[PDB]
């Protein structure tokens, strides 16, 4: 669950920063 | 309170009598506090009094507190001395 | 350093929303009555900033708009100055020299004289200062003195604003308790930043919060916390209120941790509408310096049964005891009374708690309804 | 010891009921006088322009109104 949470957080941060 | 500064006199009297004759016993606690906020004699009269219009007068506060206990009083209600309010 | 469960509970608060801008009422309406609606105020802010830029560029229409705004702002400022002067004159007329006094704080019932120490808390009303002062009450205080120890200051501002448009929302709160022996100093600051508005793009906001705690005699150590959160709406749909946050906690002696125990946490928040279910979810993961804790909160609603409220919580310790909790709430109106029930179920301890609150204001029918404890009460010798 | 407890009590009464009781009452009476003055001025307001009486309440209503916002 740790890897999934970290990956989801990183992806969400990258998506929010891209826009 | 005039112009944010307080002047006058204030008297406070507290009497606690234990009419216990049931382990309290006979006890009599009397506290008298007198506080006087007086205009400073050295300071000249301010414009807020004469012109009536915007200055707070300089003040000298004299406070006297006297507390006396008689009879047998338990340590719970015993008079003491100190604390932030009584003595800084 | 507090356990990772505390940090995971702090991070999994729920769906959040940072504070926006504040707007004047006189300038926005150009001297006319207005109502309240978000989206039309940040639009006014960004629009007036852009029109100022264009007027500087040389567009005549932007110049005309900015001139009209300046005229309205000047008229409003002069009106407020006149109102302040009139209010001061009226206050002088009512009480010639006597400044207004304030009501003392009511502590409650006690065997000491209830009217005693009231004179100490009765002070003259302060001027229109920006700061706000609140007293702090300790649990146990001196027997023969007032139980109010310490103070807390609260301040809010929107600096870097021109003519009431734009700026950076900023909040500050400092609790100070200083005596001859101890010292407690707790500070917190919040800063808001806006990147775009619905007319000029999406809603992009970033909030930065920083809180530090100092307890000098007991702990002799200070604690720092810094969190940055980013919020954007409509990331995967029309509206999803997506948010992502990162927090850093340090327990160093001063400034940098200097080998002090550090902790890093990250949280994600989103709400989604699927079929008849409007689900709000917030999940966070925290890692201290090396256990890692996970937390998740969800709020679920069913439109066919709006009276029922369902909340789910899941907390996982470091690998791995998983605690699951379900809370249901319901309300109804009885005969001349209102009853509200709450059921909490925990699977870790296999426990169910049911609470029913009742309020009746017409008569004492509910009192006659319940009389079992009177018979149940026995002297037993 | 305890034998001196009652006598001092008299002194306390000698300080309060001979001195405290009149003094404060005086101020109370003083306040009452001022109150009357206000109503007199109100009468003048009703005297001018031919206005009718302001139907002031009785003291029984007044002391109850002390508990009110008044
Ligand atoms: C100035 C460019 C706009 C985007 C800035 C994003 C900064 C926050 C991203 C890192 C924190 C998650």
């Amino acid at each position: 669950a740790a890897a999934f949470a970290a990956f989801a957080g990183f992806a969400f941060a990258a998506f929010a920063a891209a826009g | 309170f005039i112009n944010g500064n307080q002047l006058g006199e204030r008297m406070l009297f507290q009497v606690d009598q234990g009419l216990n004759p049931l382990s309290g016993g006979i006890y009599n606690r009397a506290t008298a506090s007198y506080t006087k906020f007086l205009e400073a004699p050295f300071l000249p009269k301010l414009t807020t009094e004469q012109l009536w219009k915007r200055k707070a007068p300089n003040t000298v506060v004299l406070h006297a507190k006297a507390g006396n206990a008689l009879g047998d009083v338990a340590a719970y209600d015993y008079f003491s001395l100190g604390g932030p309010y009584s003595v800084r | 350093l507090p356990p990772m469960t505390f940090f995971v509970e702090q991070m999994s608060e729920g769906v959040l929303k940072p504070e926006g801008w504040a707007t004047m009422e006189t300038v926005a309406g150009l001297g006319e009555e207005v109502t309240e609606d978000e989206g039309a105020e940040s639009f006014n802010h960004v629009y007036y900033r852009q029109m100022y830029e264009l007027a500087v560029a040389g567009d005549p229409w932007a110049q005309r708009e900015y001139a009209a705004m300046l005229r309205a702002y000047d008229k409003g400022c002069e009106s407020y100055r006149a109102s302040y002067e009139e209010a001061d004159v009226d206050a002088n007329v009512e009480y010639g020299v006597e400044s207004y006094v304030v009501d003392p704080i009511d502590f409650g019932p006690s065997f000491d004289p209830e009217d005693m120490y009231s004179h100490r808390h009765a002070y003259a009303e302060a001027a229109d200062a920006g700061v706000t002062v609140i007293p702090s009450q300790d649990y146990y205080g001196p027997e023969h003195d007032d139980p109010l120890n310490g103070i807390v200051f609260q301040y809010e501002a929107q600096p870097f604003s021109r003519h009431g448009w734009g700026g950076v929302p900023f909040d500050l709160t400092v609790c100070c308790e200083k005596d001859k022996t101890s010292l407690c100093l707790q500070g917190e600051t919040h800063v808001s930043l806006v990147h775009s508005v619905p007319p000029f793009g999406p809603r992009h906001i970033t909030q930065v919060t920083g809180s530090w705690e100092v307890l000098r005699p007991n702990i002799k150590d200070v604690m720092y916390q810094l969190e940055v959160d980013t919020f954007k709406d409509g990331l995967l749909g029309k509206s999803d209120h997506a948010g992502c946050g990162l927090m850093l906690a340090r327990l160093g002696e001063g400034g940098d941790p200097r080998k002090g125990p550090t902790a890093v946490g990250v949280r994600l928040q989103d709400t989604l509408r699927v079929g008849p279910f409007k689900l709000e979810a917030c999940a966070s993961k925290v890692a201290v310096q090396k256990e890692e804790g996970w937390g998740a909160r969800a709020f679920v609603g069913y439109d066919w049964l709006p009276g029922l409220g369902m909340a789910f919580d899941f907390i996982q310790e470091r690998t791995r005891l998983r605690g699951y909790g379900a809370n249901f709430t319901y309300d109804w109106e009885a005969l001349g009374a209102a009853f509200g029930m709450e059921v909490d179920y925990v699977a870790a301890s296999e426990s169910v708690f049911v609470s029913v609150n009742a309020f009746s204001g017409n008569d004492y029918r509910l009192g006659w309804l319940l009389l079992l404890p009177a018979v149940n009460y026995f002297k037993e010798t | 010891f305890r034998w001196l407890l009652p006598v001092a009590i008299a002194a306390e009464v000698l300080f309060y009921r001979r001195f405290l009781h009149p003094r404060l009452d005086d101020n109370q009476r003083r306040v009452e006088r001022e109150e009357e003055r206000v109503w007199a001025l109100r009468g003048q307001q009703r005297r001018a322009l031919g206005l009718h009486r302001p139907h002031r309440p009785d003291k029984d209503a007044a002391w109850r109104l002390e508990q009110m916002y008044d």
